[PDB]
């Protein structure tokens, strides 16, 4: 069985633990939580193939930030979450990009754009700005929401996707 | 001083451990009760459960609930690496 | 500075793993060296071989040959406890 | 499967190492390989009962002294070893029965005395003399050679059997 190496990263409170006990475990609660470092471990079956995926759910506080060099070698692929009601949250993608790139000396690292919080009226950040810069970095984005679940499985699993695309060269 | 501790569940639910904060003034209670709480257990009585340090495959350490956990656990640095034929 | 890691070979010979010191400026092939010396493969060719770092289970990471070892190798501690039902 | 673990003590030279790899591989080279920390395990039969042994082959060395007080916790048998030709090392072997007690709180650890390189004509500890000790200590003395393999097999299930004997009250 292929595992894929998944981690979440992103800044303070935009929904990573949530998207990830959503995924896993099937359930959402409003619950103050923050994150140091929280690992899962599932056997999916996607696109047909059985296959097993570990997250890494990180830390959005930058009190953690140095942990960030090391647990960004090991990772095969990135689930890169800011939140739609969270501009600052949006301009730390970038920065997330830039780092995990050079931790693993390459401009090719398999990475999705996640814009979370898409159940709330009160966004700030504008759809066709995330499409734009996903476009840029030439990855995919997709919106979601940890509380009605929508678009959960197609962000980990178009992660997964893009790691099998990469390791088949 | 601080450090991290991961902590695991015996619950087969797909989480490996979470993570929690750990101090040199921490005794073993604290602990428990931290350790619940993040595995949404603080509802149920901390006396039921006891805390064991994975030292490796076939040994633990169980840490008595008046200990310092600091103090009483084995805080020794290991790295683990393979020799490996190319 | 210096610190030690354990060493294992993939021989299923009943050794688990043996330790040997690494220090700040070694660099791959010293530790190499070392390691094979130390599990008695001194006489075979080192570039047969490389330095694979284990993190978890699944997770490993390969040492490049031309790397300073504790600049290249995830230096993250972690201790590893289970909250168990008594 | 039960699984037994045993942790081998004493200070530089004794042949810890040579006494380990006797019992795990059946060889013996006489070799300068100093010791910082070696792991070893192996399935074997005892008194008829299949089980698993777990050997921690450790530091005589007095630099890495602090390790003691770490590994001394999760050992369940301790073999003593000094060398028959080396009176220093008997002198040493009261500072680590003191030293396991004191880390398991506990007067009463599964403990086996064994006075190594029994092979050799140049004897400065007299054997009465480590037979009395371990007479005092309530525990087995055994005389090993790793060099003739004399004695390895008695002294590490020798152990064994203690550790049972204590688990079973
Ligand atoms: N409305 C709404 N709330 C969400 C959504 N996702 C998460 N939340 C809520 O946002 C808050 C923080 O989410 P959480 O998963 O803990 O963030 P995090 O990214 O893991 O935060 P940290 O660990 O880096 S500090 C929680 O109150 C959670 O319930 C969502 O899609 N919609
Ligand atoms: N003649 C004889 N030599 C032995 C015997 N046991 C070990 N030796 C030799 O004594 C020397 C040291 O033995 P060794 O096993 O490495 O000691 P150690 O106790 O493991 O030493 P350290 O790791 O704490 S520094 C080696 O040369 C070894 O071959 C024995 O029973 N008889
Ligand atoms: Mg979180
Ligand atoms: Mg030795």
């Amino acid at each position: 069985m292929t595992e894929y190496k998944l981690v979440v990263v992103g800044a303070v409170g935009v929904g990573k633990s949530a998207l990830t006990i959503q995924l896993i475990q099937n359930h959402f609660v409003d619950e103050y939580d923050p994150t140091i470092e929280d690992s899962y471990r599932k056997q999916v079956v996607i696109d047909g193939e059985t296959c097993l995926l570990d997250i890494l759910d990180t830390a959005g506080q930058e009190e953690y930030s140095a942990m960030r060099d090391q647990y960004m070698r090991t990772g095969e692929g990135f689930l890169c979450v800011f939140a739609i009601n969270n501009t600052k949250s949006f301009e730390d993608i970038h920065h997330y990009r830039e780092q995990i790139k050079r931790v693993k000396d390459s401009e090719d690292v398999p990475m999705v754009l996640v814009g979370n919080k898409s159940d709330l009226p009160s966004r700030t950040v504008d759809t066709k700005q995330a499409q734009d810069l996903a476009r840029s970095y030439g990855i995919p984005f997709i919106e979601t929401s940890a509380k009605t679940r929508q678009g959960v499985d197609d962000a980990f699993y178009t992660l997964v996707r893009e790691i099998r695309k990469h390791k088949e060269k | 001083d601080t450090c991290i501790i991961r902590i695991s569940v015996e619950d087969n639910n797909g989480n490996m451990y979470k993570s929690i904060m750990l101090t040199s003034q921490d005794k073993t209670p604290a602990v428990i009760q931290r350790a619940m709480l993040k595995h949404n257990l603080d509802s149920d009585p901390a006396e039921e459960y006891e805390l064991v340090q994975v030292i490796s495959e076939d040994k633990e350490l169980v840490i008595p609930d008046s200990a310092n956990v600091f103090y009483a656990m084995n805080s020794q640095v290991n790295f683990d690496f393979i020799l490996r034929k190319k």
